[PDB]
């Protein structure tokens, strides 16, 4: 595709274009994932 | 299954009489949908 757009040459990114008007199942959601590792170690972090 | 006669058609239909076709019980080859010409628009929504 020599770095140019065309058939079978698609740019692998897409946009959302959120507007306050879409339905309840289409608005953006904010997601955070917490990962632990419960093993044997100096145990740097834990609670009160 | 035939996509030739729906694309290589001499006479087409008006916008208010848009032509209908149903296709079932066949094998669809969507690769030979490439040489319709140099430059055409190919956009699909829902699937890659």
């Amino acid at each position: 595709c020599n770095g140019v757009a065309g058939f079978n040459c698609y740019f692998p990114l897409r946009s959302y274009s959120f507007r306050p008007t879409y339905g309840v199942g289409h608005q953006p959601y904010r997601v955070v994932v917490l990962s632990f590792e419960l093993l044997h170690a100096p145990a740097t972090v834990c609670g009160p | 299954c035939p996509f030739d006669e729906v694309f290589n058609a001499t006479r087409f239909a008006s916008v208010y009489a848009w032509n209908r076709k149903r296709i079932s019980n066949c094998v669809a080859d969507y690769s030979v949908l490439y040489n319709l010409a140099p430059f055409f628009t190919f956009k699909c929504y829902g699937v890659s």
